[PDB]
This record gives C-alpha cells, structure tokens and sequence, in this order.
C-alpha cells in the first residue's frame, strides 16, 4: 500500500533577519520510504544539505527531517521540493514566514 | 560435530598462517576462539553465514579471518610470535535455537619457535611382562615408550588383531623434559590383558604413535632425517 | 559482566558426589553452558539452560540445577566415574553484549582411585631387541602413595596413572621407570621414592 | 517522570542495486541518541547525543556486531518473505522492525512491545504478556510457528524486561542534564486578515519538549472544531518542537476567541486572549 | 542495548 507525505516548512527560530537560522523540511505519515527532497532558494538548488535519520511513527509510516543553515531576507523565495511514487509530479510548498 | 584442519603446527617466528574450519551443514554462525595452555578460551570473531561481524580490538589488525562461502572458515594471521603460540578453537551455533548452543571443533595448537633448531622425532619400543606378574596375576601388563622427541606433540594409540581397544589401557597423561634444565621429551603408556589372552601367540599388538612434525612444504636444512609426520610403530606377538 | 568459578582444583576419590559452582553477575538472565574439555581433544558441551526449567538433567551422567535467587548454575553428578578428570568449564553467552560466549577461569578435576584389594608388587619386564633399557612397573598400589621423582640423572619415574580392565572389572594404578645403565636393576630403582614394606619384589 | 526507550529498524529491498539499504536508529523517549546506515562507509554504530560517547570502546565494538547481525538477518528474511507471498524476485519490497521498553518514576519496569512490518503492514507481534505472539497472515503463521518451536518468547521477554531496562537507566543517569528535564514552550499569538471583516487567527507556541501537547480554541466557554487547522507537532532539530492552531473569525470578534495551551512543562493551563 | 534479532 502506499501512504501521501504530509508537509510542512518552517524555522527552528522567529523570523530575523540578517541574523543566521535553520530551515526545516517535516515530511510525516509517508510510505514508502524511498523520497527525494530538496530546499530551493529563488528557484535555485542548495547544495549544502543534512537530513534527519530514517524512523517510522506508531501505523509504519516514516518520518524525516531535512535542515540546512541559512540566513534569511525580506525578498528571497524558499520552499521545499518533494518527489515521491505516490507524487505523479514533484509538489512544493513555498515557505511563509509566519504561516 | 565440527571438523577442523589441521590440529598440530609449527613455525619459524615472523610467518604468517592458515587453518580452515569446516563447520556443520544447516549452521549459520560460525565463532573463533584462542584458548592458552590450561586456561579458558579467548574471544576472537564471529560470523553469520556471510561475513565477519566483530573482532576483538584487543588483536591487532594482522589477525585475518574470513568465511567467503559460508560453508568453511579461513584464519590468517602475520607475524607469528611465540606470545600467540596457543590452541586456535572453531565453533558453531543456529541462531534459531534460542538457547544459541555453540558446538566447538578439535581445535588447533599453534607453537612457534624463534628458529627451528628443536625438532627430533621419536623412537618406539615394546616390552613384554614378565612372568612374576602372570604368576601372581593371571594377566600381562605390556608397556610402550617413547625416547628422545620434539615437541609434545604426539598421538598414542593400540592395536590388537587391526583393531583399536581401550579396555584396560592406561597412558600417562603429560610427556615429560627428559632434560628438565633445558630438552627432548618423553612419553610412557601400558597394556594390562589376561595371561590366556598372553599367552596365546596369535593375538597381535602393536602400539601405534603418529606424532604431528613437519610437512612437506617445510625445508629441511640438517643434515639427517626431514622430521615429517610420522607414525612410529613398534609390534609385538603372544609368547609361550 | 563477569563470570566467577570457585572451584579451581578439586581431586576426589571416585564414587562420591560432585559439585562445581559457577556464578555470573546479578544482572541479566544470560545463557548458560557447561563444557568439558579433555587434556587432548576439544570441548564437548554437557548442559544448557534458557527454556525455564530450573532443573537440566545433561549427558554422562551429570545434572545441572539454575537458582536466580543465588544466580548459579552449578554442575552435579550423583557419583564420579574414574574417566571423568579433565578440565571443566563453565561458559556463559551475556545477551546484551553480544552472542559472544564469556569463558570461566578452569576448573582441573582428577579422581584417585578407591582401592578395593591393594597388592603391591614390581616387575622387570622383558627387554626387547630394540632397546637398551630395562624397564619397571609399579602396580597394584594403593591410591595415595606418592612416587618421589628420580634425581639420578639416569634414571626416568613417571607419574601414577589408572587402567580399567572393562570385561572383568578391575581397576589397578601403575607407575613406569626405566634405565639405561648395566648396574640398574628393578629392585633398586624405587628407593627414591617412599615403598610399602609388603611390596613384592622377583625372586 | 515516566520515559521510554525505542529501536526502529528498516531494511528497504533494492533489485539490482546491491545489498538492500538498511537504516537502523535507536531512540530514547523523545531523543534520538544512535543510528546505522548500511551504505554509510563507516559500517559501524555511530552516536548521535552527547552523553552516549561515555561508553567505551567494546560498546560500540558490541552493537556494531549485534546490527551488522540483524542487516544479514533481515537482509536474508526478505529472501524468505519473496517466499512466503509468492511475490517476484524482481520485486522491490520494505521490512521495518521495533521494540522497546517503558519504565515508571522510580525505575520500575511499565510495559513491553515488539512489533514487525512488512510493507507497512503488521506481520508479527509480541503480545502483552510477552510469552506469546500474534501473527497476521497465514503466511506469518508459519514463522509463528516456528518461532514457537524455539523459546523466543521468554528471550525477549526477558530482554524486555532486563536489558532494555537494565541499560536505559545506565543511559538516563549518564545524561541527567539533557533527558529528564522538560522545557516548557514560548508562545505568543499572530493575526492575519484576509478580506475587509475576515481574518486568520492562529496560536503559537514554540521550543517545548517533549511533544505531547494540547491546544484547544474555545469561543466564550464554547471550543470550536469547525473552521480550525491544527497541524501535527513538528521538530525544530536541536530538541525542541512547534506546533500551531488556526480558527478563521469576522472581524469585531477577535477579543472573544481564547487560545489554551496544556504541558507537561507548565504547571498552569496557559490562557491566552488577543 | 540493541537486542537480537532472528530470521523466520
């Protein structure tokens, strides 16, 4: 069976800005497990980026973390792209700033 | 159940070595162990089926075991040194028992030698009992004996008409320094029958010693005898 | 995470009870074996216990019984045989750390013989025409002589070791020494070593 | 208080593209502490917490070998299970694995689970009493079967109990200072309008650890489920979680609409009003 | 400590 990634995109802290923060990329309840998710920055790729180990919740489902280092500002764009089997093309959900 | 290769070997110091272990079939897990003279067995590695899954920092690094196929073992180790000279053991367990019974093999001594300037292999005779046993027995007490060998390594065993017996066999359990401020050692053994089965001359005995030396990949730089594996027997008939 | 044996050398005579003690740590419930390893040979594994029966019954007559509240696990046989001196180890597998086995430090058991009808006597037996020695038995002694070793450097005592003749049932000590030396004699070779007065020399 | 310690385990089938990627984590409560890739070059239990590097050497020397086991364990399960169902070796297919211990205040062991998967569906389980299992399928009847046929039960049974436990709080006590205290959320309220009389209002409330946590919006003692968003919590990546709830209202009815928060960490029930 | 783990 297959399950559809629930996301979110967010700061570890309040929005400041030209202080430095973390982004985070939540994808919950998914299976299966084979994903492919990256941070873009106004439309460009960011190559400089870890991501949470790989565990599961109480019904199977996955869960992982993908976080970078960045500084924001008052005009760039960030969001997260997913791609998934259960995704027939690659969704992505732009980042608000206090959404 | 295990069955192991070789069990007696030895070397000139800074050599390397190699045994092989052959396990029971339907087993998964295969564990080594090195046990010292007298004392228990120390840990070495473990396997399941494939690959070597941990190994005692405590080695070093020139301790090289593999089991490729998982069928058989291989034990390489670099360097031999007189500290490693011990009795290599090879076990194995299911992993689906619970109680994980380990079932080891016949092991594998290991001796090495700074040079091999020690090596004499034995000579073997019979002696016949005398008549005051018989006269006060009604049985014959034979004995065999072993001279002047090198190093303890020996396999004694008897034969009467072709066939192996061990009632009323006796051997001594440790061969002795036959110069105990050095050394060649030296090994005794008896065999107690009835003085009818003595006294009928068709019964045959021979006593049967293989002792573990020298192969033949070994170079033999004296100018005697190449002290291989040997197997010195010495025979005797019934008397009147 | 260790493994205590108490019982380091133990000599009985044969016939009576046995009890090797063997305690690990009081932590977990970890896995338990019993191995015999002879002089020669390797080890050959006796009992075990995990199921949960506190009571296991092995092989060669010996039984072992598991007790939590004392966390031992100590071997039992009701009467020793005269066969069964060799080296007896208790191993233990620590569940946690592995199914690695965590050895014991040895225990060397040896059994002398419970002598029925001693019977002392020494004989010179034949030479052979492949030797130059004559050779001397000491048998049918009782269990706790004690053979003092040669000092003449031409002269060779062993240690005491049993025979059982299986088809009749009699069990005999024995003690060899031998010679190469044309002044040697049997009669005069035990005199280093302690001789009942009764003992029977040849005529 | 009352904490908890996790193994999760995921073996993830791969036709052609070598041995199948295995990912084994070991989570405390709320604390993820260690982890294993199988494609990492490392091919060793790496930590992940601080207060975990204290063990020595055979620790980690043990868990390598005990995981490195369970990836050839599971790595050849999956031949078994192609089996089982009948599917094709060609197949691409995902085995997860759990269990864990619970303890009480003061030490006392709570409950124990053990669970298995396959393709994110039950296949085995360790019953309650930790003496017997329930297997899914017929197909997982047969390893019941024999999983019978050997005392597994009261081997882990007795892990459950006693070296899960014995070990946790080797591991709680070793790191005191980052496990057993509970940080207490920051929260505030936003306000967002979307038309002339129509606004969003959503409740904050950041940095709080661990992650059970309530938030209701009630409207003049009166709570409201309808038109409210209420996000799953969400990590922050240094030990912290977030979590927020949304309730759409007209303008003029804002000072109304009342937000509570209820934690662990604060000994009052938070009642906030814009 | 992570425990053992059998096949079916």
């Amino acid at each position: 069976i297959q399950r559809t990634p629930k996301i979110q995109v967010y700061s570890r802290h309040p929005a400041e800005n030209g202080k430095s923060n973390f982004l985070n990329c939540y994808v919950s309840g998914f299976h299966p497990s084979d994903i492919e998710v990256d941070l873009l920055k106004n439309g460009e790729r960011i190559e400089k980026v870890e991501h949470s180990d790989l565990s599961f919740s109480k019904d199977w489902s996955f869960y992982l973390l993908y976080y970078t280092e960045f500084t924001p500002t008052e005009k760039d764009e960030y969001a997260c792209r997913v791609n998934h089997v259960t995704l027939s093309q690659p969704k992505i959900v732009k980042w608000d700033r206090d959404m | 159940g295990v069955s192991q290769d070789p069990r007696h070997k030895i070397t000139k110091r800074g050599q390397n070595v190699t045994f092989r272990c052959d396990p029971i079939s339907e087993h998964n897990r295969l564990y080594w162990y090195r046990q010292t003279l007298g004392q228990g067995p120390e840990f070495l590695t473990y396997f399941q089926n494939e690959a070597q899954l941990e190994k005692s920092r405590l080695l070093s690094d020139r301790f090289s075991a593999e089991r490729p196929k998982g069928s058989f073992s291989t034990l390489e180790i670099q360097r031999t040194e007189q500290g490693d000279s011990a009795m290599y053991l090879c076990a194995s367990s299911d992993r689906d028992r619970v109680p994980e019974t380990q079932y080891f093999g016949p092991g594998t001594r290991l001796l090495v030698l700074e040079d091999l300037k020690n090596v004499f292999p034995p000579e073997v005779a019979v002696f016949e009992p005398s008549e005051a046993e018989i006269s006060h027995t009604q049985k014959a007490t034979l004995v065999c004996l072993a001279t002047g060998f090198y190093p303890d390594h020996v396999e004694l065993s008897w034969w009467v008409n072709g066939k192996e017996v061990h009632s009323g066999v006796c051997t001594d359990p440790q061969p002795l320094k036959e110069q105990p401020a050095l050394s060649r050692y030296a090994l005794s053994s008896r065999l107690r029958v009835s003085a009818t089965f003595w006294q009928n001359p068709r019964n045959h005995f021979r006593c049967q010693v293989q002792f573990y030396g020298l192969s033949e990949n070994d170079e033999w730089t004296q100018d005697r005898a190449k002290p291989v594996t040997q197997i010195v027997s010495a025979e005797a008939w019934g008397r009147a | 995470q260790s493994v205590t044996q108490p019982d380091i050398h133990i000599t009985v005579s044969e016939g009576a009870s046995l009890e090797l003690r063997c305690n690990y740590s009081y932590g977990a419930t970890p896995y338990l074996f019993w191995y015999v390893q002879s002089p020669g040979q390797g080890l050959q594994l006796l009992l075990k216990y995990f199921s949960g029966d506190t009571l296991v019954q092995g092989i060669k007559g010996f039984e072992a019984e598991f007790k939590r509240s004392q966390s031992s696990f100590n071997l039992r046989k009701p009467s020793v045989h005269w066969s069964d001196a060799a080296e007896y180890f208790c191993a233990v597998g620590f569940t946690g750390g592995g199914n690695k086995l965590t050895f014991g430090t040895g225990t060397q058991l040896k059994v002398e013989l419970n002598i029925q009808n001693p019977d002392p006597a020494v004989y010179q037996l034949r030479d052979s025409k492949s030797s130059d020695k004559s050779v001397c038995l000491f048998t049918d002694f009782d269990s706790q002589t004690n053979v003092s070793q040669s000092k003449d450097s031409d002269v060779y005592i062993t240690d005491k070791c049993v025979l059982d003749m299986r088809s009749m049932d009699f069990k005999s000590n024995s003690a060899v020494a031998w010679s190469n030396k044309s002044d040697f004699a049997c009669a005069n070779a035990f005199n280093n070593s302690i001789i009942p007065e009764d003992t029977f020399f040849p005529s | 208080g009352s904490h908890s310690m996790r193994y999760f385990s995921t073996s993830v089938s791969r036709p052609g593209r070598g041995e199948p990627r295995f990912i084994a984590v070991g989570y405390v409560d709320d604390t993820q502490f260690v982890r294993f890739d199988s494609d990492a070059a490392s091919q060793r239990m790496e930590p992940r917490a601080p207060w975990i590097e204290q063990e020595g050497p055979e620790y980690w020397d043990e868990e390598t070998g005990k995981v490195k086991a369970h990836s050839q364990t599971d790595r050849e399960n999956l031949r078994i299970a192609l089996r089982y169902y009948n599917q094709s070796e060609a197949g691409s297919h995902t085995l997860q694995m759990m269990f864990g211990c619970d303890v009480g205040s003061d030490g006392r062991f709570l409950r124990g689970y053990h669970q298995y998967a396959y393709d994110g569906k039950d296949y085995i389980a360790l019953k309650e009493d930790l003496r017997s299992w329930t297997a899914a399928d017929m197909a997982a009847q047969i390893t019941k079967r024999k999983w019978e046929a050997a005392h597994v039960a009261e081997q882990q049974r007795a892990y459950l109990e006693g070296t899960c436990v014995d070990g946790l709080r080797r591991y709680l006590e070793n790191g005191k200072e980052t496990l057993q205290r509970t940080d207490p959320p920051k929260t505030h309220m936003t306000h967002h309008p979307i038309s002339d009389h129509e606004a969003t209002l959503r409740c904050w409330a950041l940095g709080f650890y661990p992650a059970e946590i309530t938030l209701t919006w009630q409207r003049d003692g009166e709570d409201q489920t309808q038109d409210t968003e209420l996000v799953e919590t969400r990590p922050a990546g240094d030990g912290t979680f977030q979590k927020w709830a949304a309730v759409v209202v007209p303008s003029g009815e804002e000072q109304r609409y009342t937000c509570h928060v209820q934690h662990e960490g604060l000994p009052k029930p938070l009642t906030l009003r814009w | 400590r992570f425990p053992l783990t059998f096949g079916w």
